[PDB]
């Protein structure tokens, strides 16, 4: 309210709550691990250096793809998104415990720093007229995707 | 309803116009507070200027005799919003109005102002941007505008706005006589025992040479000039502060006017359209008429 | 409808000495070093101060005559009774001494002679030198030079100490 | 996809323009940022656009009809949205069809504003 005017300050609760606010965004319901574990990487910070417009690409491939395993990077044992059956063990077991928060912080981070080196590093460097309208309409076909 | 939206709608935009109202108190909090430093820095810079220009004459007398143009500057706020500054000095002005009047006013308000109300003694306005800090140059700005509008002046007077405190912002007078006024009054107070205090002050300057009097004379005047703005900007960010806080009681008692009439209009509405249904209710019962009844009465 | 002057709301004044009074033994000089109606030092108590104004370079001490000085572009020293130095640079401006024991020095800028740095002093120096070749008229190249005249008391400043 | 992106950005936009008039209302134009007033100089040229002469409103209106394709409408909006015409005057989308006459009237209204200056220019 106060930053509608007065040219708004990002600070962390700023930078948190608008990526927040754009992951609600979405047209289908959400697995229950593909959208605990997208609001656990925007919570602890993860997306503090992915720009606003990007969050959902971000999301998509966390969820739909494994950047780990694209780089052959990836060092976790068991904990990885296309393991659909480890909604369960979340449910049993919050992320905030032993057995599952070291691997999830281990993939969160590698995720980040793939995304941030790879993708996004792109996207910024877009100067085209059909580079930027194919950009737009990836990130519009994100935003309904996930 | 329509008639009830219409209270819903006119509350609506009275309460953003808070928000945006809300947000503008914010931003001129930061200003008053960033420009709060001046209180502690300020008071000292112009001393010698005191006894350069310092000389409570009478009011009558230095008006009267306006042998020459008399170059007038207020200093005004570019924005409105500020207050009863720029009415004050316009009374100010309104009330030493003379045939030898020149005025060169500060500010856009300023200008529009001066440019409507006096259209045959103004002149034309100096404009700043309120971007960087009040500095040195644009004092000199000032005065060099000043002397060509009237270099055969008699006075260059800045009527300006200090801020003795956050909730009090007087009119303040810098009356800067001309080279030639100056020398002979500096002369005066050299020789005679008259203006005791300006005597070894007058006598330091008149061992120099003239080149530097003239120097110091235009330094001391900008110095004048740089105060004035100054204490103007300080005033007008707190009195904006203060005004912006007015518009937020006037907006809030329209939405505790406007919320009555609403909720008065509920009221209103429920009953009367109840009343409707039931006169209708009771309009069909009336004309309704009971018939013989066949029953057998006789067995009873 | 009489208007207050902007000095009544000032209360710190000049005292004079009247010139038909007894001396006195003054160890500490008040200096009062201000720049664009901001005071860096306020009624400090310094051993001394010293100015180059046009003609030269002064030495005030406590009790010196009441003189005004016109400044040019160059390092002030103030020394405080600890012995210590604080050195500033300015770039013009006036210097009112009193025989009370007072020097207001009052000037357009005023910075530190640690902030400024001799780098960025010499490049400038050659940039308006090579202006000053190619500049257009009799009055740029009096511009020109104010700028180098100002630049080179910085560098020699700087190179001193 | 495209006509549905373009449908959704003139929306947002369009929405985001309300928001921005009371700003302009109480702060004034001058005090919205780089990128507000780009969305109010882009989005005035939107609600203007939208508007259509209709071949039966002539008597009403005095211009002729025009008719345009769905494929001429979602390419102008999208060039549009994205800033292709921002050089364009405002009043070149007002009461016109397609692109193309957008293109026409504000060359019309060139060479006018032209002839105004030439007249003003002798004087
Ligand atoms: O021909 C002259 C004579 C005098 N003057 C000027 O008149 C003034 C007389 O100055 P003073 O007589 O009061 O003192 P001083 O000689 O000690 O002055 P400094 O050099 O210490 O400043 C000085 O500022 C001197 O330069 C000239 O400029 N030209």
């Amino acid at each position: 309210a106060d930053s509608v005017g007065g040219q708004q300050v990002q600070t962390i609760p700023m930078i948190r709550g608008a990526r927040f606010v754009a992951l609600f965004n979405q047209k289908q319901p959400s697995y229950f691990m593909n959208a605990i574990v997208s609001l656990y990487a925007c919570l602890n910070g993860y997306l503090d250096d992915v720009k606003v417009q990007y969050v959902k690409f971000y999301e998509y491939l966390l969820v739909h793809r494994d950047l780990g395993i694209m780089y052959g990077t990836a060092k976790n044992k068991f904990f990885y998104m296309y393991v659909q059956e480890l909604n369960y063990l979340i449910r049993f077991f919050t992320l905030n415990s032993p057995i599952l928060h070291g691997e999830l912080e281990e993939m969160l981070k590698q995720h980040t720093h793939l995304f941030l080196q790879h993708y996004q590093s792109k996207m910024n460097a877009i100067k085209s007229e059909k580079d930027v309208k194919a950009l737009k309409n990836l990130l519009y076909s994100c935003k309904r995707a996930v | 309803s329509g008639k009830l939206r219409l209270y819903k709608e006119k509350l609506e935009g009275y309460n953003r116009f808070y928000s945006i109202v809300k947000t503008i108190k914010m931003v001129t909090l930061a200003k008053y507070r960033a420009a709060q430093g001046r209180i502690r820095t300020r008071d000292f810079s112009l001393r010698y200027t005191e006894l350069a220009f310092s000389k409570p004459q009478a009011s009558r007398d230095a008006v009267v005799a306006a042998k020459n143009a008399l170059v007038y500057i207020p200093i005004t706020t570019n924005r409105g919003s500020c207050g009863a500054l720029n009415s004050n000095i316009v009374r100010c002005i309104d009330s030493v109005v003379s045939s030898k009047m020149v005025l060169m006013p500060v500010g856009k308000r300023g200008i529009d102002s001066f440019s409507k109300l006096y259209p045959d003694e103004f002149r034309y306005g100096i404009i700043n941007d309120m971007k960087e800090s009040m500095h040195f140059g644009y004092a000199t700005f000032v005065i060099e505008n000043a002397y060509e509008v009237s270099k055969d002046a008699d006075r260059y007077q800045v009527i300006f706005n200090r801020f003795v405190s956050a909730g009090v912002q007087r009119n303040a007078v810098y009356n800067i006589p001309s080279y030639e006024k100056w020398k002979e009054d500096l002369a005066d107070a050299a020789s005679s025992d008259n203006q005791k205090n300006r005597y070894l002050f007058a006598n330091a300057l008149q061992n120099e040479e003239e080149q530097l009097i003239r120097d110091f004379f235009d330094f001391h005047a900008a110095l004048a000039v740089l105060n004035a703005v100054g204490e103007n900007e300080l005033s007008e960010q707190a009195a904006r502060l203060v005004a912006v806080e007015g518009q937020l009681t006037n907006i809030s008692s329209l939405q505790q006017r406007t919320s009555s009439l609403y909720n008065k209009t509920r009221q209103f509405g429920i009953t009367a359209a109840l009343i409707e249904i039931l006169s209708a209710m009771s309009s069909l019962e009336g004309n309704a008429m009971k018939g013989v009844r066949r029953n057998k009465f006789w067995e009873g | 409808h009489d208007l207050p002057e902007g000095f009544e709301f000032m209360e710190h004044k000049v005292v004079n000495k009247d010139i038909h009074a007894p001396h006195e033994n003054l160890e500490t000089l008040r200096l009062t070093l201000t720049r664009q109606d901001e005071f860096l030092l306020r009624e400090e108590p310094v051993k001394c101060v010293t100015v180059t104004g046009t003609n030269g370079e002064y030495g005030i001490y406590p009790g010196h005559a009441y003189k005004i000085v016109q400044l040019n572009p160059s390092p002030l020293t103030v020394e405080y009774t600890d012995g210590t130095t604080k050195k500033y640079f300015v770039s013009g401006g006036f210097a009112h001494i009193n025989n009370e024991g007072s020097c207001d020095v009052n000037t357009v800028e005023c910075t530190l002679l640690d902030d400024l740095d001799l780098a960025i002093a010499e490049k400038e120096l050659a940039a308006q030198q090579a202006a000053l070749g190619s500049a257009k008229d009799d009055k740029a190249k009096s511009v020109v030079e104010i700028r180098i005249s100002v630049i080179e008391a910085v560098i020699a400043a700087l190179k001193h100490h | 996809v495209d006509h549905y992106n373009v449908a959704q950005d003139v929306v947002q936009m369009l929405t985001k323009y309300r928001e921005l008039q009371d700003i302009i209302a109480v702060l004034g134009i001058d005090e919205l940022s780089e990128e507000d007033k780009l969305i109010v100089d882009r989005a005035r040229k939107l609600v203007k656009f939208l508007s259509q002469p209709f071949q039966v409103a002539e008597v009403f209106t005095g211009m002729t009809g025009h008719y345009v394709q769905l494929d001429d409408t979602i390419d102008s909006f999208s060039g549009l949205l994205m800033g292709t015409y921002d050089q364009v005057p405002e009043m070149a989308f007002y009461m016109v069809g397609g692109i193309n006459s957008v293109l026409e009237k504000a060359k019309k209204m060139a060479e006018e504003a032209a002839e105004l200056e030439k007249m003003r220019r002798a004087r």
